[PDB]
RNA sequence: UUUCACUCAUUUCGUUAAAUGUUAA
RNA sequence: AAGGUUCCUAAACAACAUUACUUGGAUUAGGGUGAAUCGAUCCUAAAUUACAGAUGGAAAUCCUUAAGAAAAGGAUUGAAAGGGAAUAAGAUUAAUAGUUCUUAAUCAAGAGAAAUGGUAACAUAUCAUGAACUUUAAAAUGGAGUGUGAAAAUCUACGGAAGAGUUCUCUUUUCUUCUUAACAAAAGUAAAUUCCACUGAAAUGAAUCAAUCAGAGAAGUGGAAUUUAUUGGCUUUGUAAGAAAUUCAAUGAAUUGUGGUAUUUUUGCAGUCUUCAUAAAAAUUAAAGGGAAUCUUUUGCUCGUACUAAUAACCGCAACAGGUCUCCAAGAAGCAAAAUCUUUAGUUAAAUAGAAUAACGCAGGUAAGGGAAGUCGGCAACAUAGCUCUGUAAGUUAGCAAGAAAGAGUAGCUCUGGUGAUUAUCGAAUCAGAACUUUAAAGGUUAGGGGAAUCCGACUGUUUAAUAAAAACAUAGCAUUCUGAUAAAUCUAAAAGGUUCAUUACAGAAUGUGAUUUCUGCCCAGUGCUCUG
RNA sequence: GAUUCACGCAGUGUUAACGUGCAAAUUACUUGUCAUAUUUGAGUAUAGGGGCGAAAGACUCAUCGAACUAUCUAGUAGCUGG
């Protein structure tokens, strides 16, 4: 047989990302001795439409405190924030909306975005339009705190891990129904080469594992392990449960 | 009714391609090269054009006049006078209301 | 080409050290007196007679002057 | 083209100057069997691939 | 369409003339040239292709200095 | 000139017309002028999908990607505010 | 062998390797 | 782009262009391609390749700033359609011309305690000092549709000058020319937008085709700025009439007003709509914050430049009815860049002709009476067809069906009235109405056959280049599975290796069904998958 | 991601022409379509148990249910011809 179009995007030929327009990284500033034992204030210069992306994209300017000039970064528009705001991030920031502040300062039941999920790597849970984490208990003794995931899961942090009051902007933006094909041709302008899916099915045999007969049928169960290799691995993987919900 | 042709050797008509017909001796008509069209200045805070700057090719301001690129104020010629009015406001009321609210107040 | 508007600055001009050459054309109505210099043409149209003479007295012996009328040179 | 480089053209020019015939004086010398030049072309007869 | 029709578009060359062996057969997307093995120092050689060692090697041009050393 | 389809009279008839009464609601939010928080003129517009500009009085502001403001970041920006509150006093 | 504590190879990261730790203040 | 001397001239016609050739894109021999201003050269985009490093038995692979004692900061290449300093008119050659000649300019690199004015928006032939460092702006950014300024083309009113056509029947008639560059100047004078000063709006006003705006301030008056194909948009001016065009004479003479409430194109501007789409970067330039320090003339190098760009110069074996990216664009008529005819330009030859006018053919037609009785099948042909008024069913997702179906009118000539601007004249095609006449009028060309049901697919869309365009694929909708990111999927022999990922559960990856409505029944024995056992 | 006409494009029907053709897939009328899931140039990326595929085993230089090219190779043939 063929390889399945599942190994051809590993590859990264015609898969690669469409990021041409897109403006930047968006995380936050690096953790240094103004962002631990002060405050650092961030003007949000202009709010911009990242593409590929369902949340705005804030242009905040913090002045240089060990040099002379600007230091621009690009933060993740929190709901609510607007040009000319003043934001300010440190340990001993206000706990305000937009601020930045270590996940250890936030008391129970505070809602946070932009989680690090180690100390110093600038952002990594809670970053999709809408979606926020919320902290749930706090462990002085080893100075480690529990958040809950946006897909409920219970993770524990250090407290030094930095993140942004608030709930990410662009809230609601998939409840909208896609209405026509070409609407969803344009959803993907800055993703990758993947909207329109051809059921494997409806393939020949050497193409796809069920690639069928006479009938358009599977014929063998689509529940495979985790442990099936590449080109063979397609429906569910170490699936738990099948069908409809009651 | 005369139909001209292109003089150069572009054959598209790209932006940087742009022609105006005009008409000369004896009934010719002739294809003159015309420029584009460019912005101004915007002021740094609000991103408003400015006024007294005009809108011309970014190397053709250097065989501008001196005085004919900036308007005779402070930060003139980067920012409109709305956005230079706030700032001096900005720069003596923060300044004048923590001169009694810290140091002996 | 430049066009200089009263006889304050032609008799100026003449009287400067730049002048190259002096062409006089005698149009339907008026004349021309375009003055070549170095960089442009200058020139002065005159509607009367006895003016333009003066301007003949003043141009320098030891410059080329060329008469151009309805009859190309 | 109309636009071409220097080392382009200059061989584009010696495609012409090979395109020629035996000279007649040539052509009378003493056991002489260079008639024709089989190595000739035309610009609609054959194309130079280059 | 796969026949005469289709030939009316091939006006953009694949392969120009070679710096190191003359022939119109460096690729240009690819930045190589097919015949005399490009920018790769060792010329281009293979058992396979007999006949093409013995159209290019040694003794098949001027040897402008090879041809008074081993006469010397 | 309609009786029911009000907006969604652009679709036509060929969308299924419980998802044209779905996208009613959010196409009739989407186009809608809000009340600007700053200026209180309702002079909001969207710019982009969670980008609003106030047209009179420049200002930006990041909100819902078709209301300016969603029920679920209201509640958080109280909840901010009460246990800020709380922390700040013992 | 198992169960713990440390770092010292090692894993994964961040920067303009730009105030880490302990005292004085 | 591709071709490569096919371009021009002369001699010559053995071969070639399915006859012939004095013709030729064919033979022979000469000639022809001129740039400071047009492009390459310069910059970067997708992407691409080096030293050192990592990997590999190996060739070699990876990395492109991360690993480096390498590069104030990040190497190489990458666009003759992206960005970009500066040239136009006339004439000339058998052929080159934003390239030569005349005339007229432009640009770059050189050389010879530091200003006023306006309340303000802001303004001053360089002016009127401004280093390190930092910031801002420009280069530099989607599409649709509506309104409008300006230029050109076409059309038209007024006043002529010059030439040409018609003229036995008339025609104060019909036709042609009446022009102007780059770069600069500032008599006169526009449209639109944004700001500034006075004053403070309600009995709310102001305004557009639509909108839209106002006590963080409307309308009014008076100003300022920018855009409008170079200076400053239009007329005008220098250029510049000496050019060029139309005439006259045998080189020399004549003239070159003013408009339009019309159409199209181009070009800007102003707001409106639209996106789960938001629609490049660098070279290069200017300004600001800051306060360190105390007109003339010279040069402007390398390369491309001829010709076709196609029913004969390109790709298809060819002078092949196939294919191949663009720029400029007249009149009639009409809704129309439609069909049809003509003007400027091009051509009359583009695989040979003459005679006769048999059958069978290819292309276009017509037909007495009947009207699908032919045939697998109304296949092929016939038939309806533009515009205006009346009128329009069941069914329905309430949007449609719908141009449903059905009926009436339409020509020519002579008139009448409506739709405006300026204080009677001026101008636009459009609508309605009335007599009279005839061959009774959309139909020269262009130009929907209609109705009643059944099956499949919901729809717009894609598909077996060359026998299958479909009920097949896609689609939005529904649903299922895994994954906390050092993950899931997954490329590689390996790899501080690679893709989704410039990402983070409203996400990524893997699947089935296929809009909307209604409903998704019972079974965990077997085979898969899973378990905290 | 409404209905149509036009410049263009495709290829529904005639299963018309042609079928040692204009053409190793073309011509005429008819039909469909004729801007947002649109058409298109150049640059660039993806390569053979590989690529690309709105999925026909389709396309990958007139070559595809595994391209072209050279070597093993004068592959083997209980089969056919001499």
């Amino acid at each position: 047989g063929r390889r399945t179009l599942s190994q051809r995007k590993g590859r990264g030929s015609i898969f690669k990302s469409r990021s041409h327009h897109k403006l930047g990284v968006a995380q936050h500033r690096a953790i240094d001795f103004f962002e631990r034992h002060s405050t650092v204030r961030g003007l949000v210069k202009s709010i911009e439409h990242d593409p590929g992306r369902g949340a705005p994209l804030a242009r905040v300017v913090f002045r240089n405190p060990r040099q002379y000039g600007l230091d621009k970064e690009l933060f993740i528009c929190a709901e609510g924030l607007y040009s000319g705001q003043y934001i300010y991030c440190g340990s001993k920031a206000s706990l305000h909306i937009g601020n930045v502040l270590p996940i250890g300062q936030c008391p129970e039941g505070t809602v946070v975005c932009n989680v690090e999920s180690k100390p110093g790597d600038r952002g990594i849970i809670a970053r999709a339009s809408g979606n926020y984490a919320t902290v749930i208990s706090h462990n002085a003794d080893n100075e480690t705190t529990r958040i809950r995931l946006p897909s409920g899961a219970k993770k524990t942090l250090k407290s030094n891990c930095r993140a942004m009051v608030g709930i990410i902007a662009g809230g609601g933006r998939t409840e909208k129904p896609i209405l026509k094909a070409g609407v969803a041709y344009r959803m993907y302008k800055a993703k990758r080469t993947t909207w329109p899916r051809v059921r494997g099915v409806a393939m020949n045999p050497v193409d796809h594992p069920h690639g069928g007969g006479n009938h358009q049928h599977v014929g063998h169960p689509t529940t495979l392990k985790r442990s099936s290799p590449p080109g063979q691995k397609a429906g569910k993987v170490a699936a738990r449960r099948t069908g409809l919900i009651r | 009714a005369v139909r001209v042709t292109y003089v150069r050797k572009h054959s598209y008509n790209t932006k940087s391609n742009g022609i105006r017909i005009v008409k000369t001796a004896g009934g010719n008509m002739t294809v003159q090269h015309r420029q584009k069209i460019s912005n101004g200045v915007r002021c740094g805070d609000c991103g408003c054009v400015l006024a007294g700057i005009r809108h011309i090719r970014p190397h053709q301001y250097g065989w501008l006049g001196k005085s004919k690129r900036t308007v005779t104020r402070a930060y003139g010629g980067v920012k409109c006078h709305k956005c230079v009015q706030k700032k001096i406001l900005r720069a003596f009321l923060i300044n004048e209301h923590n001169l009694i609210k810290l140091a002996a107040a | 080409p430049k066009q200089v508007q009263e006889f304050k600055q032609i008799l100026k001009l003449l009287k400067s050290g730049s002048i190259r050459a002096v062409r006089v054309k005698t149009n339907g109505e008026n004349t021309k007196f375009k003055v070549r210099c170095a960089k442009y043409l200058y020139t002065y149209i005159c509607a009367d007679k006895a003016k333009a003479e003066e301007l003949k007295k003043a141009i320098p012996k030891d410059i080329h002057v060329v008469e151009i009328a309805k009859k190309a040179p | 083209t109309g636009h071409k480089g220097f080392s382009y053209k200059l061989k584009l020019g010696k495609k012409i100057h090979q395109n020629r015939g035996v000279p007649q004086w040539f052509r009378m010398k003493t056991g002489n069997t260079i008639n024709y030049n089989f190595k000739r072309r035309h610009w609609n007869r054959r194309k130079m691939g280059m | 369409t796969k026949g005469t029709s289709c030939r009316g578009t091939r006006h953009n060359k694949t392969h120009i003339l070679c710096k190191r062996c003359g022939k119109r057969s460096w690729h240009l997307q690819k930045q190589r040239c097919a015949s005399c093995g490009y920018p790769d120092a060792k010329m281009r050689q293979y058992a396979w292709g007999y006949k093409a060692l013995r159209r290019r090697t040694q003794g098949t041009g001027r040897m402008r200095h090879l041809k008074i050393a081993l006469k010397r | 000139r309609t009786k029911k389809v009000g907006i969604v009279g652009k679709y036509g008839t060929r969308y299924g017309a419980s998802l044209r009464k779905v996208i009613k609601k959010i196409e009739i939010a989407q186009h809608s002028k809000y009340v600007c928080p700053f200026c209180c003129k309702e002079a909001v517009r969207r710019t982009a999908c969670g980008i609003w500009e106030c047209k009179g009085c420049k200002k930006q502001i990041a909100g819902g990607a078709y209301t300016l403001s969603t029920i679920s970041g209201a509640t958080v920006r109280s909840t901010v505010r009460r246990l800020r509150d709380a922390k700040n006093s013992q």
